[PDB]
């Protein structure tokens, strides 16, 4: 045990933390507001490539029927394997 | 009834267990530089092109030997 | 303007056994034992043949399997089928074993052992033995230390029987 | 979840900066296969074979600053995790196969098919090819499981052999005193020995270790170049 | 009676056990390099070519051994 | 009295026991790559034959192990 | 039912297993040396450069043996 | 719940296993003097060096055995 | 079972002794004298083990 | 188990015989005897694992 | 599992057989005598293991 | 597990065989009849085994 902690980073100096659901609605305001002006039409590659694929990612999201449970990403205990919840 | 039981000390087991593939790699090594010694002396203008082989062996056989003394320090530690 | 090569007016050739044929039981081995382009002994028929290579001692009998031996200064025991021995000694050459029951060991010098002198031998061993102290440089030396092997193995050749 | 941490080279990379303001030639190299793949005159090749030697020689100079220095009592590797050392293998190995790939020539996996039109093709020949095709990723895995171990082996090593040097040094040098100093003196001359021949052994294990690393992938590459004859 | 018992370290003895089949993937490496040193020395202008058969029998040996790590993972963390 | 008791963790070691059939599988290809570069160096002409046969017998092999793996695996399962 | 059970003795037996590592690491010694007088008897000049390769080949397997034995008594006081 | 057993027989077992690594050591003496013979039969002038190399071969494979017996008799009486 | 190695460890001295004997007869008897040199240096280890046998088997 | 590694040893010794006699034949007559001192060794160490075999099987 | 080192002794003891007949055909059949030998001595020892297997099954 | 000291000698026996046949190629018949009688004994043994096995298994 204690010979395996000698094997970690020796200059953390902080961390920080972040939901998901946050970043990703300010990321998503973001793109919006880049992506928002008239001389940028629907039809450009740049307007494509921002939105299509996370689209499509978020359809095959959506269309998911799967006869298992998948826990909750951030659960505030992941390490108990006979208690998902 | 159902029954769960955890022992502790069945770790060393494994771990000695993982060790025994050190037997073969020891064993390994000392055939190829047994090799090198009668290839040696059968072809002595080529002794620093072989020896640059037999250490090339000699790792790629060493390689083996850490795998397994890893899973050893991985159980011995947990 | 062709010319003859010199091995056409050489009528005894060697004879190979096809690898694909059926094997043969033989009890006697034709020796052909030769020094400097003469044959002492001529597919004689002997029983057993043993010779020294560097690796070791050989003991060819009838259908030894083919094999090529660089033979040392050395005693070569020839057994016939009557059981009688003749025993020469040779300073050096090549072993030829054929299958096909034929053993052709060819010297550059084969004596009979009944004509080296135990006592010459010795004192001859003596004075080569100085010149190696006295010997000038490395290769003195070694060929010195030739004529010292061949006759501690001449002396140990007559000493043995 | 954001963790800022920082390389344990900082001082290396100041001396980097002191040491390196002005030029200086480079005649000693780890790896030097890289810069000599062709030994035969007028084969060339039309594949960017030189490519990988600017990588190699940075990863070169990464891994020892990190490796050979942490022989050093208390020097960190930063970078020693398990998926770290995958990342970075995978980076390089598959950029390359990848660089393979998009040259969209099919026949270059001719070879693939192991053996010759005398074996039966679906029972052997395409049993070898997925063989293969498994032991080019296996090759991958295997080179980064490599580089993680032995330095994970060795510093746990030589963790251990210092801690009961210590211990013994500390806890019965009063036996010098005493009348059984023989034994503790004949036991300290071992543990010199045996530190000694460990810094020894790491230091060249480092080393060769990273020979390795780079000889796998360069490896990866020469078996897919193909070489013309000048005419 | 039934009962059921769930021992809950064993996973140690089987991830060692399989480890142990690393010996002999060791053993056969330096089986491979002890015949090529002993080759080149007696055909010395073919070095390379056998050197390129040498490594084809160290990925289809270390692969094999994988196998085995792979085992020790699934039992080790399972 | 009658007694009956059901293990889950018996089947790792089960694992463990038919991955160590992998060291002879190694073992066995070790040899065969090592007798070919030597019979390469004997009669280069016949590098691709060799390499044929080789190849073939390490075929073989392969298929042991995999029947190892498959006992591993349902064993593991199962 | 939740049961943890720490058992005492076993890491005697893991230590022990440890140690049938060191079979190999002298086998394998015995093979150098073995090789090293064929070496020398078949080319009697070089006496020096196979003796020093020997004993590089021995430090070699000396580690493993080495490697193995630290977890033989790391064990035995755990 | 918490318990806590020490088997009083388990210091036999990992002596034996102990004693097992012997084997390694003790054949490795044999292979060494099994090419001594021939060493000397091969170059007989050298019957001296190659003598005292095989001795050094010895005492090194016996150095294994006693580390290994050093472990065998402290689990025996501890 | 450390025997096993002990017992095999003199079959391969017995072993190489005919071929290094045949090979050169003359010289047997030091051969001879050399392979129970080795005999003997396997026996101890086998009495090694053996004493921890006995040991084990009467405690 | 031990008898594993005596047995096999055996056929080593049996196994150079043959090479040795079919070397130099007429030297069968001194390696025959020679190859029964090495036989008369190793069964020598099984019948020590075969003492221990017996005294644990009726103890 | 004793049995492992008999059989393949008894192979090692036949595989050097072939090698020196094939080396001096000649003598196969003293060779053959002396390979029986062999074998009639591996396999008693696979008697004693057979024994004792069967006298502890039948126990 | 027997039976692993018996495959192995079987594929002694063979791989000595086509040596045998190489150094001497008119001798097949001779080696051939010999081998089998080798992998006749050593079968024998592994059917030993498999009695033991069975008996087992079957108890
Ligand atoms: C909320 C609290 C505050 C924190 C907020 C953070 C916000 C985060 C947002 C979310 C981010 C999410 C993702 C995070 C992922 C992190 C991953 C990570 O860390 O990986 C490890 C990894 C470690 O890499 P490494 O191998 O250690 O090498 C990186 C090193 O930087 C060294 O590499 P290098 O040497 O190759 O770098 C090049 C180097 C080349 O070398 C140099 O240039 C030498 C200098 C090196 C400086 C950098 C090293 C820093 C050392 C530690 C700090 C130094 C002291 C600071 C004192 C602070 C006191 C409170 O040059 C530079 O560094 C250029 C900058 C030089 C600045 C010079 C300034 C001079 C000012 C002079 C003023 C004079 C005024 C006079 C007035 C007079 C009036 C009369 O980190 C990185 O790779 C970088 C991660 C950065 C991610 C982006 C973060 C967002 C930006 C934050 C900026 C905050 C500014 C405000 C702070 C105010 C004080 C509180
Ligand atoms: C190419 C090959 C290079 C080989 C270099 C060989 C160096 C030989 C060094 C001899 C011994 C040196 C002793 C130093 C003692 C320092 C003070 C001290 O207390 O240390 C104790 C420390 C540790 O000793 P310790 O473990 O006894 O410490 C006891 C302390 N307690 C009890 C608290 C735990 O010594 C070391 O760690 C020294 C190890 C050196 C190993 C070699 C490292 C080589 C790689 C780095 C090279 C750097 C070159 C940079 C050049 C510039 C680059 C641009």
């Amino acid at each position: 045990s204690n010979p395996a902690d000698h094997f970690r980073p020796n200059l953390k100096a902080l961390t920080l933390y972040a939901e998901r659901q946050h970043y990703v609605d300010r990321w998503l305001h973001v793109k919006e507001r880049w992506l928002a002006p008239w001389y940028l039409p629907w039809w450009s590659p740049l307007f494509q490539l921002g939105t299509w694929y996370s689209q499509r990612s978020r359809n095959l999201f959506l269309v998911e029927n799967h006869l298992s449970y998948r826990p909750y990403k951030f659960r505030r205990n992941d390490e108990d394997r006979n208690n998902p919840y | 009834s159902t029954v769960a039981i955890s022992v502790q000390g069945l770790h060393y087991v494994g771990t000695g267990l993982a060790a025994i593939a050190l037997a073969g790699v020891g064993l390994g090594i000392g055939t190829i530089f047994g090799n090198l010694l009668v290839a040696c002396a059968r072809q002595p203008n080529l002794t620093k092109m072989l020896f640059n082989y037999a250490i090339l062996g000699f790792a790629l056989t060493e390689a083996i030997g850490l795998f397994a003394l890893m899973l050893a320090f991985l159980m011995l530690f947990s | 303007h062709d010319l003859p090569e010199g091995f056409e007016f050489m009528e005894h050739k060697v004879v190979n056994k096809d690898i694909h044929a059926p094997h043969e039981n033989l009890e006697t081995l034709r020796l052909t034992l030769t020094r400097q382009d003469e044959f002492l002994l001529r597919e004689e028929p002997v029983k057993c043949v043993t010779v020294t290579g560097t690796n070791g001692e050989y003991g060819i009998y009838p259908g030894h399997a083919y094999k090529i031996v660089q033979l040392n200064p050395s005693p070569l025991t020839v057994e016939y089928t009557d059981g009688t021995t003749k025993k020469y000694f040779v300073s050096g050459g090549f072993a030829h074993i054929n299958n096909e029951g034929s053993c052709d060991v060819n010297t550059v010098e084969c004596t009979l052992l009944d004509d080296l002198d135990l006592a010459i031998a010795e004192k001859e061993l003596a004075a080569q033995q100085a010149a190696l102290g006295s010997a000038k440089d490395d290769k003195a030396k070694s060929v010195v230390e030739i004529r010292i092997s061949v006759i501690e193995a001449v002396i140990a050749a007559l000493k043995h029987h | 979840m954001f963790l800022f941490f920082f390389c344990d080279l900082f001082w290396l990379r100041l001396l980097l900066c002191m040491y390196y303001c002005v030029w200086s030639r480079l005649c000693f190299i780890v790896y030097f296969n890289c810069l000599m793949l062709i030994f035969d005159f007028l084969l060339f090749c039309l594949f960017d074979l030189y490519l990988f030697v600017g990588l190699c020689l940075f990863l070169l100079l990464w891994f020892m600053l990190f490796n050979l220095y942490s022989l050093i009592l208390y020097y960190c590797i930063t970078y020693l995790n398990l998926y770290l050392l995958f990342c970075i293998v995978f980076l390089l190995y598959i950029a390359f196969l990848f660089l393979f790939c998009f040259l969209c020539d099919f026949f270059l996996f001719n070879n693939l098919l192991v053996g010759d039109s005398f074996m039966d093709v679906f029972f052997i020949r395409f049993l070898l090819c997925f063989l293969e095709c498994f032991s080019l990723l296996c090759r991958c895995l295997s080179t980064f499981l490599r580089l993680f171990c032995n330095l994970l082996s060795s510093h746990f090593l030589l963790l251990m052999f210092f801690d009961f040097f210590y211990f013994i040094f500390v806890f019965f040098f009063y036996g010098v005193f005493c009348y059984w100093f023989i034994l503790f003196i004949f036991v300290f001359c071992f543990c010199l020995l045996f530190y000694v021949f460990l810094y020894l052994l790491d230091l060249f294990a480092a080393i060769l270790q990273l020979f390795i690393f780079c000889n796998m992938i360069l490896q990866l590459i020469m078996d897919f170049l193909l070489f013309l004859l000048f005419v």
